[PDB]
RNA sequence: ACCAGGUUGAUUCUGCCUGACGUGGAUGCUAGUCUCAUAGAUUUAGCCAUGCAUGUGUAAGCGAAGCGAUUAGUGAAGCGGCGGAAGGCUCAGUAACGGGCGAGUAUUUAAUCUCUAGAACCGGACAACCUCAGGAAACAGAGGGGAAAACGGAGUAAGAGCAUGUGUUAGCAUGUGAUGAGAACAACAGUGCAGGAGAGUAAGAAGCCAUCCCAUCAGUUAGUAAGUAGGGUAAGGGCCUAUUUAGACGUAGACGGGUACGGGGGAUUAGGGUUUGAUUCCGGAGAGGGAGCCUGAGAGACGGCUACCAGGUCCAAGGACAGCAGCAGGCGCGAAAAUUACCGAAGCCUCCAAGAGGGCGGUAGUGAAGAGACGUGAAAACAAGUGUGUGUAAAAACCACAUGAGUAACUGGAGGUCAAGGCUGGUGCCAGCAUCCGCGGUAAUACCAGCUCCAGGAGUGUCUAUGAUGAUUGCUGCGAUUAAAAGGUCCGUAGUCGAAGAACAGUACUUGUUUGUAAUGUGGCUUAUCGAGAGCCGAAUAGAACGAGAAGAGUUCAGAG
RNA sequence: CGCUAGUCAAGAACGAAUCCGAUGAUCAAGGACGUAGGCUGGAGGAUCGAAGACGAUUAGAGACCGUAGUAGUUCCAGCAGUAAACGAUGCCUACGCUGUUGUGGUUAUGAGCACGGCAGAAGAGAAAUCUAGUAGGGCUUUGGGGAGAGUACGCGCGCAA
RNA sequence: UGAGUGCAGGGUUCUAGAUCUGAUACAAGUCGUAACAAGGCAGCUGUAGGAGAACCUGUAGCUGGAUCA
């Protein structure tokens, strides 16, 4: 039927590829995902910035090239992604900075995920333990807690996370 | 269909208005009137949206029924009844007074005035006939008509009104050198004034503009109307006096020119 | 009379044109009588309608060029 | 019923013909290819049954489910 | 009833269409109005938009104006004489316009009378008026105005007709 | 922007079958929580029990009976006024004024706006009231009063058309004239109604351009094509009729037949494409099938009338009534689709209204059609429960605090394609399995079971249409010596295609400016714990108006051949 | 299309300082020719020989072989419209390596132009091989896994086949 | 202006039918052996006779022939 909402997810071609089973396994062992859709929906986000890119470095119009350009690299900073020494107000630089965007990784947004920033900071023992802390209530941000465990946290915001005790 | 329509669908209404569209299926059918029902909007969204004074229907109505509301000097007891485009609002309990004007964007905005602009509006000459007993007669773009005004106006000047005695008091031409304002097209909102004017036979005049922070922007006489005697306005105008930026432009001001 | 007025289709799929015609049924008042005949030029304003197919009255025409009728030189050069 | 034909089906599973009577009520399928084309081993036979008054034929062979009675 | 709409008509290839709607009132004809020579009566008819018309089924009288001296007057009318359209209209003395008809020409006689240069202006019109003859042409739309009203043929106007009447 | 298995004793090719992946319906087995959408379209535009979906009164049109009164009052039966032509439902018919873009006439328009704008007398009835009183019912009679801003007449303003001057063209002058009216009331301090001229809204008719398959359908048409004159209409017109002229349309597909609600849009997609559109917006048509119609500003109306045909219902047998492609609901038909639920609240529409009405619309209930976010433990310490408050029209859910606690996985597979066992027991070309290739004749990693593994996971298998696979439909981009494939040879019309040199012109061609897109989609930003969602911004297709450039295309010339 | 003379029209190629100036390429519909065998009428009839009849051979031969024998095989006036009608390679127009051998004209005797054969090479192609090399030049015919099937129904031509 | 209904015809789509005649599948039935080797008369295309049946015979053609001589 067709209605209203978005379908964030691509099934891959081959079901049963070898070289694609063991490396998505791997990153889902590693990083404690609950299972195959978590990963997909992180990797069509990533393609969407690629293809941003790409269409602005061949773009004939000057106009939209400065205008867009800055939008995206801004955007991207905010989240904590894209971590480098951007300068607006230099056509060279711009270009220098979306092609390093070309070559970004799935691994870069995992690691903005709320339940391995609580992990990475050392508020729990394991990659698991943080999952079951931000169920259960015990993880608050800005004095108030946060129940999804695919909160993305923006850069900066590290200051402000905090966990309290069981409620026994 | 057998007959007059009477409903309006809610995406059907003039993006003028400026109405959400998911809050339900209808919108207010304006009633006949004084200007064009795409060149004009409802008082009820006014009290409800544009100026916030009511916030519910039973509101609405006893605000009318107590007669508060004044439109070009008649108290009004319509509730779908037409305001247009330089069109005087009032209440003469508090006396408040607001023009009715145009956002960058095009869509509707109210501007609060002093007791000398509530005096006077604009309208654009569109017709001059001789009438039974010889009488002498001219009609204006929102349904005006004038009886023994000067016999020099010509059709296409633009002609401000007395509000209180119902009779013309100056008149201006379409020539180089004058202020416009802008009533439909890309650059509704836009004001700025006359670079030059092309002359077409049978067809639309088209008129270039240069803007007051450099700009040039040409459109036909058909959306224009002129408004000041020569160099200056009449009517004052809106908290930004009329510049429209691009996007580009709003990233230029606002991180800093592109440097070699 | 009937006036053809000809022009070009684009059909986008082959990226190519097909010629088009269309035939007009045009009032010939007795003014131009004389001076209208097949193949030449006609200019034609639009009007209310005059019959179940006629809405075209001739205003005017351009009649078929001959740019000279050649010159002959003299024998005697 | 739909067309007042008669049509030869095939019947799946092991015991499956034990699951039907005479008179019985059956829902009918097709067996996959393009156009309707006979499948493996069986000539020119062109469905199969489904289901038997009302019940799916895997539940009743298995044993999982019993005949309406 | 009557209709004006082409639905039933065939295009201009000569094939036939087919038909896509009932028959509606906007597109309503009626039957004709025949208005003859006798006492007056006249009908009024509610027509769109809450508008009368007004339908003369009898008519004895006209209005005549003369179109050189600048008068108009009231008479009676005897009988048609010639219709352009069909012959039939004529037999049977059928009102409508453009049909040519016989009035008392004695009030006319007597105000063309005054001038004297009228019998050199118009010998035709003067011998035919000493004869009792009187024609006259008429121009409103007695179905649809209610009433006959028209003008004195002259000069080459009865030069024409004339030789439209004769045997 | 991608491949794999299958003709042989092996090999290299042509070629088709099958797998792997989106989406629309149907269905098996299994199912913890919360949020946003959507549901008798496909078959029968089949048939329908019941209840509801359209009515409205003020200080201010007329006011009967009753009640009551020092000649007051009341409180209203009917009449009048305004609406019932919108909205809701469906896709039968239509290859067409059905669809897109421009333009504003040859037209009519209750309400509403601006300017302007009204000295008028007389008479009956109809309904209700009162007295009889019919009929099985549905529905009606006699007789007698009496009102209006209801109705008909009188005068009187006004006044269509026709003719001539003068200003196209209003207007004015003059002659002639059919027709022929008109509302006030209340003071809580206002509300109405007659005439004109211009607007505003809505139709009717028109201009241009685009529109499906069959040649085993090649000729079609005679109101047909046109002219003159008249009738008719709100209005142009063969719209209709009389006499004259023979036209009009076709291989660049006429005419006939079959099929179809048309767009904005949807699905797939590197690009070029291929398929669909009953279905939130716009426009069209219908109300069992056909046809006629009164009233009105507006209907060829069906929750109006009239007749036939097909079907029904009640009767006292004489007659009466009725039409769910409105909302619930029932029966059929099918492989196929929810409650005879609440609603002085939100968005709007209707009236004579500081109020009344609305199944239009909103709120929940029901169902693994679709789409988000999360449970089913951690190493010290875990959903779903419950109670208060909130929330709403009233609710439930949601959220806040406080109490208990310790519950929570299945579907398809394991020989190759294709991820994962030559494990143990039965069966012996049987019973079965297998999209394809192939297994089983007593030593079956393929059947039937046990046990371990694999894949996706609140979900997974199957059937059926379609897009991709597919350069197996080829514009980009395939083939024709031998695999399927160049007419036995010429002539020839329609059709498609056509020198050098010197000049010329602007309709195609390309481009500027201005128009042309609500939703959807596209580029963004901001607020619901997050994410779909919601709100605001910017640009945009095809199509049209006016300019510009002249290479290619086009037209002409001859001290060129 | 193969004996010799005489006669009657038109065509191809070659040589060269002739004339006209875009008159042209390809082609649904429509028209003309088309070995052999067959058919309608006339002439004729040597040789050969379908059908038919015998003799042998064989299990059986109706066939192959031998004897015999008719329609046809020839000519004139027509109908018909098919072939492994094949170099199984459409028609115009291009760009393209060498050696050798022909046929007809012309020649500074060095060579050319038209129509051919042959042998290598380089490219090409699944190979065999090359009318198949290079290529978005123009126009027509035509194929889309085997079978059923070039069959059924309708239609057009023909005396029939 | 016309609903309905008489009587003849057409145009479409389905369906019945004694009997005849195609095709396809027939584990392996009966009679021969026509093709693939010079397949025991080299094969094949057109046309015309004949015949239980494959097929045989005359006439013109082709090599995809058993010969590039």
């Amino acid at each position: 039927v067709k209605s209203k909402g978005i379908k964030k997810i691509v099934v891959p071609h081959r079901p049963f590829e070898r070289e694609r089973l063991v490396s998505e396994m791997y990153i889902v062992g590693k990083y404690g995902l609950r299972n195959k859709r978590e990963l997909w929906t992180i990797q069509k986000m990533c393609d969407s910035f690629k293809l941003r890119a790409k269409d602005l470095l061949i773009t004939p119009d000057e106009k939209e090239f400065t205008l867009s350009s800055r939008r995206l690299l801004k955007k991207l900073a905010e989240w904590g992604v894209f971590m480098e020494d951007v300068d607006y107000n230099n056509k060279q630089s711009l270009t220098n900075n979306l092609e390093k965007l070309l070559d970004l990784a799935p691994t870069s947004f995992l690691e903005r995920r709320l339940q391995h920033r609580i992990f990475d900071l050392g508020l729990a023992s394991s990659v698991h333990q943080a999952r079951a802390f931000i169920h259960a209530r015990r993880v608050k941000i800005n004095g108030s807690v946060v129940n999804k465990p695919g909160y993305l946290v923006k850069d900066g915001e590290d200051g402000f996370i905090e966990v309290v005790e069981s409620k026994r | 269909v057998r007959g007059p329509r009477k409903h309006l669908k809610r995406l059907n209404a003039p993006k003028s208005w400026s109405l959400d569209k998911n809050g339900g299926v209808f919108a207010p059918r304006t009633s006949t009137g004084p200007h064009s029902m795409q060149e004009s909007i409802p008082l009820c969204l006014l009290l409800t949206r544009i100026l916030k004074v009511a916030s519910n229907n039973k509101e609405i109505k006893h605000i009318m029924k107590n007669r508060l509301i004044t439109v070009n000097g008649n108290i009004r007891t319509d509730s779908r009844y037409p305001v247009g485009i330089m069109d005087v609002l009032s209440i003469k309990k508090t006396n408040e007074h607001y023009r009715l004007l145009y956002n960058i964007a095009g869509k509707f905005v109210l501007h609060k005035i002093t007791e000398e602009e509530a005096q006077y509006r604009i309208a654009k000459v569109t017709n001059k006939k001789v009438v039974k007993g010889n009488i002498p007669h001219t009609y204006t773009s929102c349904g005006g008509s004038f009886k023994y005004a000067d016999p020099s106006i010509s059709i296409g000047d633009s002609v401000k009104i007395d509000i209180k005695t119902s009779k013309i008091v100056e008149n201006s031409s379409l020539e180089v050198g004058k202020v416009v304002y802008l009533i439909k097209g890309k650059n509704i909102g836009c004001l700025g004034v006359i670079t030059g004017i092309e002359k077409r036979e049978g067809t639309h005049d088209i008129v270039n503009i240069v803007d007051k922070v450099g700009r040039n922007f040409s459109t036909i006489f058909s959306n224009i109307l002129v408004v000041g005697a020569d160099d200056n306005p009449w009517v004052t105008f809106t908290k930004d006096e009329g510049i429209k930026y691009s996007e580009y432009e709003q990233s230029i001001k606002e991180y800093g020119p592109m440097n070699e | 009379i009937v006036v053809v007025k000809r022009y070009l289709h684009y059909v986008k799929k082959y990226k190519r044109y097909e010629r088009r015609y269309k035939n007009v049924s045009v009032h010939l008042s007795p003014c131009f009588k004389g001076l209208v005949n097949v193949g030449d030029t006609v200019i034609c304003g639009e009007t209310r309608p005059l019959s179940k197919t006629k809405r075209f009255v001739v205003v005017g025409f351009e009649k078929k060029e001959i740019k000279e009728k050649k010159l002959k030189m003299l024998s005697e050069i | 019923v739909r067309l007042n034909k008669k049509v030869i089906a095939y019947v799946p599973h092991d015991g499956g013909l034990n699951q039907i009577e005479i008179n019985d009520e059956v829902i009918v399928e097709g067996l996959g290819k393009k156009g309707c084309r006979s499948k493996g081993d069986i000539p020119g036979v062109r469905f199969r049954v489904c289901k038997v008054q009302k019940v799916s034929l895997k539940a009743l062979v298995t044993k999982k489910k019993e005949r309406p009675a | 009833g009557i209709s004006r709409s082409n639905r039933h008509k065939r295009k201009e290839t000569g094939g036939k269409k087919g038909l896509h709607e009932k028959k509606r009132k906007n597109n309503c004809g009626r039957p004709p109005s025949n208005t003859r020579i006798g006492e007056r009566r006249v009908k009024q008819v509610r027509v769109r938009g809450g508008n009368i018309k007004h339908r003369a089924l009898r008519l004895d009288t006209g209005n005549i104006a003369c179109k050189t001296h600048n008068f108009t007057l009231n008479t009676s009318i005897q009988n048609v004489m010639y219709h352009p359209s069909n012959n039939e209209f004529m037999r049977t003395n059928i009102l409508t316009k453009s049909a040519v008809v016989k009035i008392n020409g004695q009030p006319f006689k007597h105000e063309l009378e005054k001038d004297q240069q009228f019998e050199s202006k118009d010998p035709v019109l003067f011998d035919n008026l000493r004869k009792g003859n009187c024609y006259a042409i008429i121009t409103s739309r007695p179905g649809q105005v209610g009433m006959a009203d028209g003008y004195l043929l002259q000069g080459e106007e009865l030069k024409f007709y004339m030789e439209k009447f004769k045997k």
